[PDB]
């Protein structure tokens, strides 16, 4: 994807993530565990129900027409009758066949962006208490309990309250 | 010590395959289907008002074939007409016959009002063996056989004004017969002329003397004609001999109708987009099923399948 | 203490909603319309040449009817038939109207040249009184009614070569009696036939003999034809009766003429694009005023509305 | 938009700010202000004047077509120019529907980009002078007067100058 | 001291214009065209097979004009006619001459079968100085010139069953006298009349007696006609004179046959797309060397040049 | 380009790269060199071909269809011919025209993309070892040989083996 998330420095994605798209992995003093973010799953699925609401249940009346379908041979008129038909059908096969492409690439380059975004938010949350590991992951250098990873998750944690224990972690030798 | 926290996404296991710009196969978490491949192989009754022209075709409904009596006077948003119709009348054909058919289809009523027109001198109501009502020889519902009477055929020139506020179709027909002596037998004179006119409009036609193959055993033939007389016109018809008179006229509206050519059943059911195979679902944006459509219809294409992405690109573990 | 440093971007109060790929309804800073939905109501008479047909459609202008005198020779990149038109002269029809209409139209010119024909034995340009110029009976000014001289009507046999380096053009026609008698009366033998050929085509036609509602009260007809002669080629003219003659051709031009319906009055104006509701402006992509559209127009499409941003997302405080 | 920065981590935009489309505010020792950025609002907008110059006045000649309205009632020749000209007119109204739509995702891309690429060049240019707070601010840790903010602005700001003062503010206790 | 290390990307000195979104000249690495816009100026032989008709037309060669005798029974997936192609028979025209050279081009074989028509009474196997073959007065080879004998001409009525399992193309005509005194000379009778008929379909036609500008010092003319028989299906001739008779009847095939007007040599050569300016690669997409084509080509297009990039921008030292 | 980076951030691309489209150039104790990226080279060689794929080689086979050129006026038949060719034609051209935009902005964006993202690899495996001079170079604050430098391109480079002295030199006055 174009963004260079999924399929890129996240290695791969979390078959047990049922209750989301997007979320969060920790290990901590407390254990290890995993939550879903809810409006970064919110904000791809109403893209992504906003394309289908152009798309399905969208139909488009017609009527007496010409005929399609000729029992007798008659030359001109009939060929005439005929092209305009067949480029008519070609013009719409193209059609359809470039809109799932286009929307198709639009769809991964969405969902890839969301993921980048919910990475890029939490890393300037974590200011200098953190380093990214490179995969998606970052290293927090202070004791980061249940009650501060769930900080962290709802956008409450607060970087000055541990600032002087992650600095002396990260800068020592 | 400290901590890890980690970010990612959802995966299946059960992922799908769609088409992007660079590649023609990439796994996704799911997606839907844009185009319509089935039918449920029966025409919905609803909701358009449908009618099985069953041995019928529209023609043969329009000129009162006698299987077709049960039809006269019926609306359509879309006539069905079936592979195994056929005509069991006087045998006819009717010059650029597809326009005449498009133009009741479109129309979509046989109502028909009959007009007395004053045939003086001439035999009416002719009849055949060709074409058999309740047992007895008989001819098409909507037209009146003119032939001799006394020995005699005198000319004919007769008016119908048009004093309604809407316009009249009128179908009439040239008989031509088999010999120059068959000519004779049913109208006096060796040889017939036929104008029908408007102020906006002039048709001759001349009968042509000739063998054709036997049809329920007549190797004469009709050949039907049409005219539109708008308000404030007149037909004015001028003939001699030959002519297959119209009794009235038919009402000529607009709207939505059209004809399909279908084997397919009539069910008791509703949907909105019919094609000659049944009705389909109208949900998706495209089909596959028929390039003929009548109704909100999703468009035909070629592709058996095309697939919307819905979810994100798959990455299994 | 140090100082904060914030990056941001502009919005304003008035902001205006666009579509996307997946938003039907968001707003930015800015936009522009794609669709133009107005007319001026008038037609400008700049840059193209227009011809106001006035009571004249094209074909009356062709065939001389006498209110349209003041178009012989004339030509235009549009020439505009209005609702009101009336034909005033002998009452006529012409098979496939729609096609000499139109091949005209595109022609764009009414340049017509007088020819010599030698039309020895018979009386010319016969005049009635459903046809008046000057208070007098007349006749269509490009064609010559031709009639018996001393109760003979000769055969004609005519030649007219092209010698020009331009094709020709030419109108002729059938007169339609009203009766037998009244076809005796005028061409001396019971039956005409007119043939008109030339080395690569040739068009026979026998009138047919009757009453037609009157027009101006005239119960006959002439049906009108045409002939196009190549250089080189030669029209040939046989005929026992019953010819309404060319007096001669008309230039046919290749080039972006053509024809339009309107009753929008001309303007004194500068406009490139040209529809029957008037003149419209073109510098956007797209027009939903009329389907019907001659010159550098935008393109007809049904939405009334298309907005195109131009700027970005707007996000008031 | 695709990019995070407008109707993202920016919370909103700024209807003071009309003498461009992007810029800078600042609060230091001598007060508080705001200056447009003329690059930036240049590129965004010579983008949407490219996209103009493609669609307004381009139109294409055409003459003498077919008829489009009949008064009289005909049959087969009739139903094929109707279909003809129903069938060009829905494939335009398509082209014109599909066109708008994806001009607009991209101008709303493109301008989030705009954006995001000034907030990615000063936080590169502040190097270890300042922190990113995560809604579009950096956090300068030195004294940076009016000419300071200038410099930053006007890309002549000598992160050295400041380096020594700002790691000691940055990194304390 | 410690280490730079530089992310970067490659350039080239000769970069390549292409057109984007939002600027119609940028510069890339490398772009390919998308639009073929030359053809190698011949007709290549494969893998089509080509006929070329040399002096005659498809027409002719079904007719069989004495020059187009080579032709008989020959197939075509593409049949070339050129522009110096004439006639060299008795002077003739197709009514709907565009319709039967279509469907036979479409039809794609001029496949003949002789059949054994009972003509008692007539002279059969007319002939004219206007049509030569080896140096003897002759005629069209599949058409047979029926004349009196005896000075009578007994009326034709005639019927050929098709108990074949495919259709049957038969071609016909009307001769059409230069005089009435010719049509004595030739018919015995002063008016010919031919019927043509099926089951399913008639055909009436009556010469038209006149001078036309002589082609080959002839001045009549003859008009030819077709008529489709399906299986168990019966053709009917009923005539009375002035009938030009099949010998029998072409199959009617259905396939992917057609034919192109083309002044480009065939060659010895393998190219699947076929342009008239001769055969076109069909690698790219678009093209824009002619409207017309023939086989898997490429889509025509307006544009002499699209240009696709296939690299990265170029941003030059 | 929507990414900046190149034509942006990075100032011009290199002529002398002439084995990889994307790469290092590095100084050092032991001189200065240059050396291709094999795999965002691929990565954006396989979308181009991608494209090409769908495009080249793929025509349409036509048969019998309608005629195009007319030896002769005949007015009503001919005009719906012409007509219909001509729809057929401005649709086509439309089509292509449109195709070859869209394609080649998203060529330039991919190949942008894959630029951006060998960068942000490179920046987040150096950890806190370098800082990013904002035009496309890390200045790596340890003493780091071609092995090293190999290490790094190799992605082999483990940046605890450097931290203690890259913090130093660093974080000095
Ligand atoms: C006017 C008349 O009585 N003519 C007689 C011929 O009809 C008859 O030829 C035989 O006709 C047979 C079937 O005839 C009908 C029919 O179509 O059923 C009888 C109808 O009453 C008659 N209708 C009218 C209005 O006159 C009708 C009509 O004559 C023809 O259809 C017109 O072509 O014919 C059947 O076709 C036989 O094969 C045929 O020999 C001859 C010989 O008996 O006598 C005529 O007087
Ligand atoms: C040849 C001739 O004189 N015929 C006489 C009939 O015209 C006439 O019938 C009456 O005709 C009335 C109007 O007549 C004109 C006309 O159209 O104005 C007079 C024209 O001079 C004549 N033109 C030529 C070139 O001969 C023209 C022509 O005969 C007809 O239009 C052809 O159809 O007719 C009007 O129509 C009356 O209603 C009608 O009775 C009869 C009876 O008076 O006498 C004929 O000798
Ligand atoms: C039936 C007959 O013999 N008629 C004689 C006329 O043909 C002849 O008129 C002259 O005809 C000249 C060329 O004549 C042919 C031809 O087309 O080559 C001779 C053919 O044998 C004959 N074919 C048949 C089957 O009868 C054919 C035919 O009559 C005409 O083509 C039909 O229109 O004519 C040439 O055209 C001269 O210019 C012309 O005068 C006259 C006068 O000699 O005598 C007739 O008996
Ligand atoms: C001109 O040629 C046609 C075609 O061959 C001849 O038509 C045929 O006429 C015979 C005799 O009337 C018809 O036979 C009849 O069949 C019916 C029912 O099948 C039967 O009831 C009669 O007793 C008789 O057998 C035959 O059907 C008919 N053929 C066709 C194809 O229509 C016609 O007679 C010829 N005319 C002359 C004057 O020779
Ligand atoms: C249109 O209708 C009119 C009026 O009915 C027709 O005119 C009439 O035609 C008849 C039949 O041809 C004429 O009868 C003949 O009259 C002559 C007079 O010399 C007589 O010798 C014949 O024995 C025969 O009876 C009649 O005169 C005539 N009547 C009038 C009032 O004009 C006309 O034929 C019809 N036209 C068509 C195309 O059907
Ligand atoms: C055949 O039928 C037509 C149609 O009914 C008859 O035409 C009518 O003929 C009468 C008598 O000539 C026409 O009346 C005339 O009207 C004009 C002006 O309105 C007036 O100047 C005369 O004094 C006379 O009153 C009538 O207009 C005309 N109708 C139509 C619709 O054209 C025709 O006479 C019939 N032919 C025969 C031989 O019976
Ligand atoms: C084309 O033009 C030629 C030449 O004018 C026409 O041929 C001529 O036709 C007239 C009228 O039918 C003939 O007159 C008749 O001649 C016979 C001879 O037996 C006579 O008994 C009759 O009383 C009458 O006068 C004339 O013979 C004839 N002339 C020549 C030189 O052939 C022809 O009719 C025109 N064709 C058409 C379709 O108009
Ligand atoms: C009716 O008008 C036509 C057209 O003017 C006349 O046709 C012309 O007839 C003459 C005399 O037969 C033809 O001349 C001949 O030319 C050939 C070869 O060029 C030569 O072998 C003969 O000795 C003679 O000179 C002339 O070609 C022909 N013109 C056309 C255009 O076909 C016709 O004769 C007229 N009919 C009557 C009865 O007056
Ligand atoms: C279709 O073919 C049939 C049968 O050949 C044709 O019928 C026949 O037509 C001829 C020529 O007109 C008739 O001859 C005439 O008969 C009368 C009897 O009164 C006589 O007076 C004449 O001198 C002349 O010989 C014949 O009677 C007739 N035969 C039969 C069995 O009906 C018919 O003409 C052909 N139709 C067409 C359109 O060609
Ligand atoms: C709907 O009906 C159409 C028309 O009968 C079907 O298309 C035909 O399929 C047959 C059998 O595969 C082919 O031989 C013909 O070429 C097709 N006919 C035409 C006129 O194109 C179509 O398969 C049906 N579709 C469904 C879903 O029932
Ligand atoms: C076009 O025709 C109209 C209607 O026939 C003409 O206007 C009439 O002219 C008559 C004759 O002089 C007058 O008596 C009337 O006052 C007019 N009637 C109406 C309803 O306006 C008009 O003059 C013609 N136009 C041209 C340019 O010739
Ligand atoms: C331009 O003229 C057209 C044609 O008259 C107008 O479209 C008609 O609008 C009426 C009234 O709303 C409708 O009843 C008809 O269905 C339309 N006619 C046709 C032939 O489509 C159109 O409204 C006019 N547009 C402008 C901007 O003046
Ligand atoms: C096609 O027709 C041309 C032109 O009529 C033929 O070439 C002429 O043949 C004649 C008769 O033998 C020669 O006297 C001339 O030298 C040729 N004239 C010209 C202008 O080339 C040619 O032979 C015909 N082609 C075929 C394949 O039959
Ligand atoms: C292929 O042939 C076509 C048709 O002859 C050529 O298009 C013609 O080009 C001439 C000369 O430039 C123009 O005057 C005509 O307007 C064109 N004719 C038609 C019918 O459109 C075309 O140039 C040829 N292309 C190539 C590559 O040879
Ligand atoms: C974070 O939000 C979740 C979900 O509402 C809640 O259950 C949890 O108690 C919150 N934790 C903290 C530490 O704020
Ligand atoms: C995938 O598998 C799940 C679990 O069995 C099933 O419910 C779902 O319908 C499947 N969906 C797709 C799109 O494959
Ligand atoms: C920055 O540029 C502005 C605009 O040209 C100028 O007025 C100002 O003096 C500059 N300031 C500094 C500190 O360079
Ligand atoms: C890095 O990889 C290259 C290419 O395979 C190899 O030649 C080199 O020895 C490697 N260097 C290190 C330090 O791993």
């Amino acid at each position: 994807g174009i963004f260079g998330a999924i399929a890129g420095f996240i290695e791969n994605g979390w078959e047990g993530m049922v209750d989301g798209w997007y979320g969060f992995r920790h290990q901590n003093s407390e254990g290890r565990g995993q939550a879903a973010d809810l409006k970064s799953t919110q904000a791809a699925i109403d893209q992504i129900n906003g394309k289908l609401n152009r798309l399905i249940g969208k139909t488009n009346e017609k009527f007496h027409q010409i005929e399609k379908e000729f029992s007798e041979v008659e030359g001109r008129i009939q060929d005439l009758e005929k092209y305009v038909e067949d480029t008519k059908i070609d013009l719409w096969s193209y059609n359809a066949e470039l809109l799932v492409a286009l929307e198709n690439q639009h769809t991964i380059d969405l969902t890839d962006s969301e993921m980048n975004k919910l990475f890029e938010k939490t890393k300037k949350q974590l200011r200098e208490n953190a380093e990214d590991m490179g995969n998606g992951c970052f290293k927090i250098y202070h004791k980061c309990d249940n009650a501060c990873i769930g900080s962290i998750r709802n956008g409450t944690y607060d970087h000055d309250v541990y600032r002087d224990e992650a600095l002396n972690n990260r800068f020592q030798i | 010590p400290g901590a890890t926290l980690c970010l990612g996404h959802h995966a299946v296991p059960n992922g799908t395959i769609v088409k992007t710009i660079t590649n023609d196969q990439i796994e996704v978490t799911n997606a839907t289907e844009l185009v319509q491949n089935s039918s449920i192989g029966e025409i919905c009754d609803s909701p358009h008002q449908i009618l099985d022209g069953e041995n019928c075709t529209l023609i043969d409904a329009l000129l009162g074939d006698p299987q077709c009596d049960g039809f006269q006077n019926k609306k359509w948003d879309l006539f069905v007409e079936r592979s195994k119709a056929y005509s069991n009348c006087y045998p006819y054909d009717v010059p650029d016959y597809a326009s005449l058919r498009s133009l009741v289809a479109s129309s979509g009523t046989l109502e028909f009002n009959n007009e007395s027109f004053n045939w003086t001198g001439v035999t009416q109501n002719g009849t055949s063996s060709a074409c058999i009502r309740r047992s007895n020889n008989s001819f098409f519902s909507r037209l009146n056989w003119l032939t001799q009477l006394n020995f005699k055929y005198p000319a004919l020139n007769v008016t119908m004004p048009n004093n309604e506020q809407f316009d009249k179709l009128y179908i009439w027909g040239v008989h031509h017969p088999v010999t120059d002596k068959d000519q004779i037998f049913l109208y006096a004179q060796s040889s017939g002329r036929i104008t029908v006119s408007t102020k906006r409009s002039q048709q001759a036609v001349i009968p042509n003397i000739g063998y054709r193959p036997r049809i329920r055993n007549i190797p004469s033939r009709i050949s039907i004609y049409w005219t539109i007389v708008k308000p404030g016109d007149i037909l004015l018809i001028n003939s001699t001999g030959n002519l297959i008179a119209p009794r009235g006229y038919f009402k000529i509206r607009s709207g939505k109708s059209s004809i399909m050519r279908s084997d397919a059943p009539i069910g008791k059911c509703n949907s909105e987009c019919i094609t000659p195979n049944g009705s389909i679902p109208n949900d998706k944006p495209f089909q596959n099923v028929n390039r003929i459509t009548y109704g909100a219809c999703p468009r035909y294409v070629k592709q058996s399948t095309l697939k919307l992405a819905t979810g994100m690109r798959n990455v299994p573990e």
